[PDB]
């Protein structure tokens, strides 16, 4: 249990426990009134009207290990209904920040810890802290620009936001979850909900595509598929829910990750299209279909490389003639027309398969002339009429090792019209890096020809992107959203 | 050209340091139930209860002294501990909010309108200890701090009276008691319990409950967990 | 708060073959009644008007059957010999027969005991007779004679055209819905005419060739036709005055074809097609006549048709064979003190100025499997997974939903041999589908793994167990052979 | 109408209204630029409230009631502070002021005057052949307050230092409503249920003009200098007339007409609005009692004009909290699939003894029956005769039959499985030729793909099985 | 459909008008608080199992209490219930309160504003009428008091200000089967009181049932005989007794009956004489089916079954 209250009177008794449901114990007949699905566990409960006429209550939303995400709810005594409900935005982070602590529960879980298991479990996150490289806590953030709305992924949810306002304007679950149809027990807690790893939208806004693996329970013969499933929905500027249309099972075959996803402009097929990069170098293009609802597999690339290795990444020529494929140590230009090399009859040396020093974490073009490279090592800006190269800088001093692949993906973006902005992440130390990080957010213009500027921000930043109002947005650990703009 | 600003805060200011009192939800409603105030942790944003929108905001960063005193780039340790709708100098003003933070700051500002950038600011004595949590029946106040000398924590109970100065707030250092595991206070905010480990030293039980009146001593009562347990637990 | 969310059903991949909402409707054309006549029924037609009735004919009889009821609603028996052609106007009042004296019998329908009008046609039997459709006053009949007449009511004893210039066996002929002039007629040399009737007519105005016989010539739209005849029929536009397409996806010789458009249908338009063997296929030109409907009878099909765009009601489809065979599938769509004492309820709120309501709808009733899983009795919902009477389907999504949410093992504690074998009588049944083999290995492998000894214990599990290890061999034979299958598709591809 | 009786302030910033409730009367006052929940009761219910009217230091009404008296009542204070009686028990029966003189009509036809500053009666008066009478004024002659008029149904003029009547001007038929000085020598006298004012002329004793109403004028005012006159017209209107005084000359009409219409079509009725130089100010009740105020000119407003005022007719009540539907807004909406459909990453799409007569003949027209009466045999060495002399396109689509006859029942796969491998094995070259393999056995691919993923698993179940097997059968 | 009209001699007029969708209006009453004098709050019900609460200008804030914290199992619906204030009288807060019957014996006792289940009274037999009795104890205080009475004729006196206890017992001397009940003469439902100061003890009781007798007995001694002796055995109504209403000063009582045209009889005390020249026969009245008092002026409203509603004042006032 975590929440004991008592009525002014005292003949009833708030009780909330760890599943998500608000008792109600009359104390007299020793009965019950039960609220049953909160959308997060239940911490604290208590009675403000002088009646007794409003139940205000503290919501942790641990389904996030990384982030516990709190929310306060405030009840009519009289309908039971959630009269108020505030809650800022839920980053899902790579790993827990400061000083988030699993509630107690009896066992020490995935989510949760004993209590012998709370001291070690807090000296080992002090201790991971303190010693390990790899504070990368990138999150996945997108944007629909036909409404400048911010959407989080959550674990196996969506929350959409509104930053001008600065609020939480829906919660929208999407997988086949037991998230809010049951609650959470004992044993149960080593079950986890499917992670919704990707979502973005098309550039006309209307459809979303989401990507998410699937986790089944342990000590199984089937324990150890991860399905991985694709969805594309449909909501339109006078609702604020997306429909389901389409249903993809296992892409690509069984078991292998689609991890790249890059959507279509409007150029092509008025943005109706997504091309689906895998480890196995696999690039498959959907697109809507005309007279049928659904879309299906137009166009197919299917490399079957022995190696595997998820630091893939593409990028679309605006005109949609050629794309870029930056794969482990190799960068590729595939013609749209075919899925095929890039073949130049002139033979210009503008060829298609570039070498590169470290695994290919970005690539990014800027216009149909400057492309921006960034590997786990170092950055690199190039041409595409000739063959040249102009810039060059280093990772290896400060991204050396912090993150995993396609951190750098989620990170940094390009904005079309003002150049590229770019993050880096360093911490002040006393004597042990000190867990105080502190970051900068620099703006460059047409491959990095000077820097625009340079801002460092004494705490961490975990994501950044552009606003289409030409203004660019990033984030901190807490769920601050600041802005850089003109 | 390019200028940096902070637009939308999250996470409300949650007391998680203190972790022993089962009541920290402190965000709090009004005298009339008519809006709600709510502190995050960069700003205090205020609710009309009915209409469910936000209908003001108190960003520290806008602000002056909240911007030079919860704002610092350096230590996070100082957020809100209690919000009290009363105002503590005068009597029966409106709308008028008492903020006490982590460390004994008392500051008095209006919402409701605009918030004047002169806040009534003072600074309690005795802050040496940290403030873990204030109440008041009428005209007395209660100030909870939690004071240090086996990672187990003491707790130092003062009676808060002013008005005699300005800055003079007179604590009167009414009593403590020492590792207590978990502690909670009444709703009418007249009684506390707690708990501690001087009956784990002096017996086999590891804790035992003493309950304590703030206002007057009429309940004064300690007794063991052991008397209170089951032997099939 | 927030609702329960309803039980997500486990949607399969998608099957080839996928039922689209055009093969549903084409599912719901149902009730198919059969009915008997005492030769090969020549012609059917529906009535334009009011299309509650339709026409056939048959041995000396021409028949009205009705659409609720389905029945011989009129009898006409006034011949001498068999039938030919039946026809309604426009205004669905007279029907005209062509029969085998070479004299068309046109009467009002409803009143068999009237021959409001009997024109002498060549003396070689009259084979096809229609009315116009936007004229309400002219006839067109064809006979042995090769030559096709063009009728008015005044003139009953002449003639008003005599449209020539065909080859041999004139057996077809149609009218345009646009041009109230231009006629197109079907000849046995293929080689459909298009003549005028405002012109002098006795020459086509052009001809479209048909090389082998055309027996149905239909104005499926202003500007395109269809010849229908022979094995194939070519669909041809009068504008380009050139075929757009042609199909050849029939059996034997088509023998009939209609066209409806513009009715209740997820489908706009619709052209069937009767091949003589009960087999009739539904196109559609949007599509450019593209497969998109069949039925077989065993009985050679001589004749079939639709119920027009305006039924107003259960919609038919008639197959009539040459056994004398109807095939008819359908569509089909207190006191005065205590009336004072609660006299109010139906006021539903329309004068008075603030409305407000809180109602729930009352959602779909819920299962027995749905209902023990919610309320968390896992034992009983896995036995109401394996009572016997329901689909697999629903089995598998239950199993599914089960060993999703929960864990098999918690499911899977305490049961007795006699509670067991169900599950395992399921497994025996659905191991060999696709679907579900991993699933059903799953639970199984945690069954043995908890329940080892007792196998031994249980006698009749045992041989259960004999028998599943049989079926999963000869599983492990088909897998193999699948992955044989894999290795020179590899190779020829 | 609820509203018993109403009159404006000066600068026409506030008015006070008497109404009913309950059978005792209560006052209330109210400001009209943009509540007052103050009023006044009356403890009496049978003495009720005759006439009201404005007084401008502190800011007071005189009450003119049944009982007799006069109750001067500060608003501010919301308090009656003075009472005037007079020597009767009757009802006054109307009131006016100017300075410190007061003065009254009671229904006895006796006249008082008053004086405020020593809160007493001046004097008691009587007049003869003044038999019934309901309204007076007192000529703004200056300071001096001779020449005062009296009116019901016949308009007097009477002088009270010569304390007798000098012209005599005709009245009305009805007793007069309503009596108001426009300017020197010129007044409006206007009846009951009636549609006419008059206009007359005092010196001459004459008729100056008539203004004609649209309907029973209930209630007038007008501006300083005879440039507007604006009447509440009892069916709910307002009619103004601009510039009356200047030239079937005689009776003038309505200048402009002035509406109020809710949104729905229905009719709301206006009461005693006022009118200043190029502004003019329109009351009305919203709810049962409480009245709502507007201000609009008159000048730019068109000759008929019609005031919109939304009221909540049908209005549907929405709560922040209930959503448009079932749920409420803090619920975290759930997922639902519908009838959405499904499709996985590999179906590709937009990328002797022989029967060959039969599978021909079934394959040019594909019938499902005659086809599946057909793949009933199993007879290898038929299987091989047919595929040989099939056709290699008519084969093909064979092969496709064959592959959606397995999706649909793989249980019919188990002889159907040499089917597949004898086509295959017949047909190689032609399959050789084809240049889109994947787009004409995609879902034979399907079919063969997920057997080959189900293979391995099942491997392993085949190695539990005989591990649990042999275990149990030696112990 | 609540629709709340304004009331004077020569205009009613109506001040708003709202409507619930299947929900019928079986009963529905004002209300208000006795500390804060400022909620303003109406309660309605019917043939269902949810009850709506109408605080109190253009959106309407209305509450519904449809779950019962102990217990759904001993009423079928919510037709019937009353309102009360009642005192804590350990905290000297007062508050409203909610009366529910149910099924044999059960009432139903909730906090009008929290919809809390405070306590329950079970009643044997079968329930037919309650009603609320208030006490002023001392200065500041009262007490109030549930009477209910069963079908047979016995009425059994519960007090509330410590939780549900029988105060006593006692018959009505005949009354076979009753069908309403009724205490009046000072404070009560249809005559609110506005501070604490203003509660009285009520005076009569009545107690009416449908073979149409109506019992009239003076409390000052019925408490101390407990088995009381009617000060007047009413009988000129032939048919059911379906409203009992007690004047707001308590000299005037009306009963009515819903069966028969016409059937409303007024009753002065303590004379207990019926009124003879009202109703006349030409009295348009109709199928009376609702009746309720003014607070102070002395109206009479009336509403029958045609729909209308008449309003008479009694002069007297």
């Amino acid at each position: 249990v975590l929440s004991l209250s008592f009525s002014h009177d005292g003949s009833y008794l708030l009780s909330g426990g760890w599943e998500k449901v608000m008792s109600l114990w009359q104390l007299e007949t020793n009965s019950q009134q039960f609220l049953p699905r909160l959308n997060g566990i239940i911490i604290d409960c208590q009675v403000l009207g002088p009646q007794g006429n409003y139940y205000s209550l503290i919501l942790q939303m641990t389904e996030n290990n990384s982030n516990s995400d709190y929310q306060f709810l405030l009840l009519n005594a009289s309908d039971l209904t959630s009269k108020l409900s505030i809650n800022g935005p839920l980053p899902v982070f790579n790993s827990t920040i400061k000083h988030i602590q699993q509630p107690i529960s009896a066992m020490n879980t995935k989510n949760s810890n004993s209590i012998t298991s709370l001291n070690h479990s807090k000296k080992k996150q002090s201790r991971k802290l303190i010693k390990s490289r790899r504070q990368d806590f990138t999150t996945n953030v997108e944007i629909n620009p036909i409404n400048k709305n911010l959407y989080f992924p959550h674990i196996s949810a969506v929350q959409i936001f509104d930053f001008y306002k600065n609020e939480q304007v829906n919660y929208q679950y999407l997988t086949s979850g037991v998230n809010n149809s049951m609650g959470k027990v004992r044993f149960e807690l080593n079950l986890q909900d499917p992670i919704i790893t990707d979502l973005k939208f098309t550039k006309d806004g209307q459809w979303m595509i989401t990507y998410e693996i699937e986790y089944p329970p342990n000590d199984l013969l089937s324990s150890k598929d991860l399905t991985h499933i694709l969805k594309f929905w449909t909501k339109n500027d006078n609702e604020t829910n997306w429909n389901l249309k389409t249903k993809v099972i296992n892409p690509h075959g069984i078991s292998v990750p689609i991890t790249k996803i890059l959507p279509s402009p409007r150029s092509v097929n008025n943005s109706q299209g997504c091309l689906t990069a895998d480890n196995n170098g696999g690039l498959k293009f959907w697109s809507f279909d005309s007279h049928e609802s659904n879309w299906c597999l137009k166009k197919i690339s299917l490399p079957n490389f022995n190696h595997f290795s998820n630091s893939v990444s593409l990028a679309w020529s605006q005109d949609g003639s050629l794309i870029f494929h930056g794969f482990d140590d190799k960068l590729q230009i595939l013609d749209f027309d075919t899925f095929k090399k890039f073949e130049s009859l002139e033979n210009t040396k503008t060829v298609s398969e570039f070498t590169l020093d470290s695994e290919i974490q970005t690539v990014k073009l800027i216009n149909d002339t400057n492309l921006i490279v960034a590997t786990r090592t170092t950055l690199n800006a190039i041409n595409l009429l000739r063959g040249q190269v102009i810039n060059s800088f280093d990772l290896y001093p400060f991204v050396n090792g912090v993150y995993k692949n396609g951190h750098m993906d989620r990170l940094i973006t390009c904005d079309e019209r003002t150049g590229n902005i770019a993050l880096v992440i360093n911490q002040q130390l006393t004597d042990v890096p000190t867990i105080n990080y502190k970051s900068r957010i620099i703006i460059f213009d047409s491959d990095l020809s000077t820097k625009l500027g340079n801002f460092t921000h004494h705490e961490y930043i975990s994501w950044i992107g552009w606003n289409y109002d030409t203004d660019f947005i990033f984030l901190d650990i807490e769920s601050t959203l600041g802005v850089v703009g003109t | 050209q390019y200028k940096l600003s902070v637009v939308s805060g999250g996470k409300p200011a949650l007391n998680n340091l203190s972790s022993v009192t089962g009541n920290k939800n402190i965000a709090r409603l009004s005298q009339d139930q008519r809006n709600y105030i709510i502190p995050f942790n960069n700003q205090i944003k205020v609710y009309s209860v009915e209409t469910r929108q936000c209908v003001k905001t108190l960003k520290f960063a806008n602000n002056s002294l909240l911007s030079g005193i919860f704002l610092q780039e350096e230590e996070n340790n100082e957020s809100i501990v209690k919000i009290l709708l009363g105002d503590i100098t005068v009597p029966q003003q409106a709308h008028l909010i008492t903020v006490f933070t982590n460390n004994g700051h008392v500051i008095v500002l209006n919402y409701k309108g605009k918030l004047v950038e002169s806040p009534k600011h003072f600074k309690i004595s005795l802050a040496d200890e940290k403030l873990a949590n204030v109440f008041h029946s009428e005209g007395n106040y209660r100030i909870l701090t939690t004071f240090k000398d086996n990672s187990l924590q003491s707790y130092r109970l003062y009676a808060l009276t002013f008005d005699d100065a300005k800055k003079q707030f007179e604590v009167a250092h009414q009593a403590e008691w020492h590792n207590v595991i978990l502690s909670n206070i009444s709703s009418n905010g007249k009684l506390l319990a707690h708990m501690c480990k001087d009956v784990s030293t002096k017996d086999h039980e590891h804790k035992s409950i003493s309950v304590v009146s703030l206002f007057d001593d009429s309940v004064n009562l300690s007794f063991p967990l052991g008397s209170i347990l089951s032997s099939q637990t | 708060s927030t609702a329960r969310p309803r039980i997500i059903t486990s949607k399969a991949p998608l099957l080839p073959q996928q039922t689209t909402p055009e093969q549903r409707y084409w599912r719901q054309y149902t009730s198919a009644q059969l009915v008997k006549e005492h030769n090969s029924v020549t012609h059917i037609s529906f009535n334009p008007q009011h299309p509650h009735d339709f026409a056939v004919t048959s041995s000396t009889r021409v028949q009205i059957f009705s659409s609720r009821t389905r029945q011989v609603i009129k009898t006409f028996s006034r011949f001498k010999d068999v039938v030919y052609s039946a026809s309604f106007r426009s205004d669905g009042k007279l029907l005209c027969a062509g029969d085998a004296t070479g004299l068309v019998s046109v009467y009002d329908s409803y009143n068999p005991r009237t021959i409001l009008l009997s024109i002498n046609a060549s003396t070689h039997p009259t084979h096809v007779t229609k009315f116009h459709t936007q004229d309400n006053k002219i006839l067109a009949t064809a006979s042995d004679d090769r030559v096709t007449r063009l009728w008015d009511i005044s003139n009953a004893y002449e003639p008003q055209l005599e449209l020539t210039g065909a080859t041999d066996y004139v057996r077809t002929l149609s009218f345009i819905p646009a041009a109230p002039h231009l006629v197109a007629t079907g000849s046995y040399d293929g080689l459909i005419r298009l003549y005028d009737t405002r012109s002098s007519g006795s020459t086509p105005i052009y001809s479209l060739n048909h090389d082998q016989p055309v027996e149905n010539v239909i104005a499926v739209s202003p500007t395109q036709i269809v010849s229908c005849g022979g094995n194939n029929f070519k669909v041809w536009d009068l504008t380009s005055n050139k075929k757009l397409y042609e199909r050849g996806n029939f059996n034997k010789a088509v023998t009939c074809l209609d066209y409806v458009e513009n009715f209740d249908s997820p489908m706009q338009s619709a052209l069937i097609a009767s091949s003589l063997d009960g087999h009739v296929k539904v196109f559609d030109p949007l599509d450019n006549f593209q497969v998109k409907f069949g039925w077989k009878f065993s009985g050679p099909v001589l004749s079939c048709a639709v119920s027009p765009s305006t039924a107003q009601g259960n919609r038919h489809l008639v197959a009539g064979l040459s056994s004398g065979l109807l095939a008819i599938r359908t569509k089909k769509k207190k006191s005065n003190n205590f009336q004072r004492m609660m006299r109010g309820s139906e006021y539903q709120g329309d004068q008075e100025h603030i409305i407000h309501n809180d109602k729930v709808r009352s959602q779909r009733r819920m299962r027995a499997f749905e209902r023990n899983i919610n309320q968390f009795k896992w034992s009983e919902a896995l036995d109401n997974a394996f009572v016997p009477g329901m689909a697999k389907e629903l089995t598998l999504t239950v199993l599914q939903e089960l060993r999703k949410r929960g864990k098999v093992r918690v499911a899977l504690y305490g049961r007795d041999e006699s509670t067991l074998e169900p599950l395992l009588n399921w497994c025996l049944k659905g191991i060999e589908d696709v679907r579900s083999a991993s699933i059903v290995a799953d639970w199984v492998a945690v069954v043995l793994e908890l329940y080892g000894n007792t196998l031994e214990s249980s006698p009749v599990l045992q041989e259960l167990m004999i028998d599943l290890k049989t079926k999963v061999r000869h599983e492990i034979h088909k897998s193999k052979e699948a992955q044989r299958i894999e290795g020179m598709l590899q190779l020829l591809t | 109408s609820p509203v018993l009786q109403s009159a404006y302030d000066p600068s026409g910033q506030y008015l006070c209204y008497v109404t009913v409730a309950l059978d005792k009367q209560r006052v209330g006052v109210q400001p009209t630029q943009r509540w007052n929940e103050n009023f006044l009761y009356l403890e009496d219910s049978k003495l009720k409230v005759t006439c009201l009217k404005w007084v401008n230091d502190t800011v007071a009404i005189i009450l003119g009631m049944n009982n007799g008296e006069i109750w001067l009542y500060s608003v501010l204070a919301n308090e009656v502070t003075y009472k005037f009686t007079t020597g009767n028990s009757y009802e006054i029966k109307d009131i006016d002021l100017m300075g410190n003189q007061l003065w009254c009509i009671d229904s006895s036809d006796a006249f008082y005057q008053f004086d405020l500053l020593q809160f007493k009666l001046l004097q008691h008066f009587r007049i003869n052949n003044c038999v019934q009478l309901n309204k007076l004024t007192i000529v703004p002659a200056g300071d001096s307050v001779a020449q005062l008029l009296v009116a019901s149904h016949s308009i007097s003029l009477i002088d009270i230092e010569e304390k007798k009547v000098v012209m005599t001007f005709p009245g009305h038929v009805s007793p007069v409503s309503t009596l108001q000085v426009i300017t020197n020598e010129f007044f409006i006298s206007g009846a009951e249920g009636d549609r006419f004012l008059n206009v007359y002329d005092i010196h001459s004793g004459m008729t100056k003009c008539v203004l004609v109403a649209e309907s029973d004028i209930k209630e007038l005012s007008h501006s300083g200098q005879a440039d507007s006159i604006a009447v509440t017209t009892e069916d709910g209107s307002l009619e103004i007339f601009v510039d009356p005084l200047v030239s079937g000359n005689k009776s003038k009409k309505s200048s402009k007409k002035i509406q109020i219409v809710s949104k729905d079509g229905r009719k709301v009725p206006i009461y005693n609005a006022f009118i200043n130089k190029d502004l003019l100010n329109v009351s009305w009740l919203q709810n049962a009692t409480m009245p709502y105020f507007k201000n609009l000119q008159w000048r730019e407003i068109p000759n008929e004009y019609t005031v919109e005022i939304s009221l909540n007719w049908n209005n549907k009540n929405k709560s922040a909290d209930r959503d448009l539907h079932g749920k409420d807004l803090a619920s975290a909406t759930n997922y639902v699939e519908g009838n959405a459909r499904v499709t996985s990453g590999d179906n590709f799409k937009h990328v002797t003894g022989t029967v060959t007569v039969i599978l021909s003949q079934a394959l040019q027209s594909n019938d499902h029956s005659l086809l599946e009466t057909v793949l009933n045999n199993r007879d290898e060495r038929v299987i091989r005769d047919t595929i040989f002399r099939l056709k290699p396109a008519l084969a093909v689509i064979l092969l496709e039959r064959l592959a959606e006859r397995i999706a649909r029942q793989t249980h019919r796969q188990g002889p159907l499985n040499v089917w597949v491998k004898w086509c295959l094995i017949i047909h190689g070259g032609y399959l050789v030729s084809i240049p889109n393999l994947m787009s004409t056995l995609s879902s034979l691919h399907s079919t063969l793909k997920r057997r080959s993923d189900l293979l391995p698993r099942l491997l392993a179940l085949d190695a539990r099985l005989d591990c649990t097997i042999n275990k149990f059968k030696t112990l | 459909t609540l629709r709340i009209y304004h009331i004077d001699g020569k205009t009613n007029h109506l001040v708003t008008s709202l409507h619930l969708v299947g929900s019928p209006i079986q009963t529905c009453t004002f209300y208000t608080s006795l500390s804060n004098q400022n909620q303003q709050n109406i309660f309605t019900a019917g043939r269902r199992r949810y009850m709506h609460s109408w605080d109190l200008s253009q959106t309407a804030k209305i509450e519904k209490f449809s779950r019962l914290y102990g217990h759904e199992s001993t009423q079928r619906s919510f037709e019937n219930f009353k309102v009360a204030h009642l005192q804590n009288s350990q905290t000297n807060s007062v508050h409203g309160i909610v009366l529910l019957q149910g099924n044999n014996g059960w009432i139903n006792i909730l906090h009008s504003t929290s919809g809390l289940w405070l306590m329950g009274c079970k009643i044997e037999g079968v329930i037919t009428d309650f009603c609320i009795d208030y006490q002023p104890i001392s200065r500041g205080k009262f007490r109030t008091i549930l009477i209910a009475v069963n079908a047979y004729g016995e009425v059994w006196e519960f007090d509330l200000n410590k939780n549900g206890h029988v105060i006593r017992r006692w018959k009505d001397q005949g009354g076979v089967g009753i069908t309403k009940i009724q205490v009046g003469g000072g404070t009560t439902t249809t005559c609110p009181a506005l501070q604490i100061s203003k509660i009285k003890q009520n005076r009569w009781l009545a107690v009416g049932s449908e073979s149409g007798f109506v019992n009239l007995y003076d409390r000052n001694n019925a408490m101390t005989s407990s088995t009381p002796t009617p000060v007047a055995a009413l009988d000129q109504l032939t048919t059911t007794i379906s409203n009992l209403q007690f004047s707001p000063d308590g000299q005037i009582l009306c009963m009515a009956s819903r069966a028969v045209k016409d059937a409303l009889r007024l009753v002065h005390l303590p004379s207990c004489s019926v009124f003879s020249n009202w109703p006349t026969s030409g009295t348009p009245l109709g199928k009376v089916t609702s009746v309720a008092f003014s607070p102070s002026g002395g109206l009479l409203a009336v509403g029958n079954e045609q729909g209308k509603v008449r309003l008479w004042k009694l002069n007297h006032y």
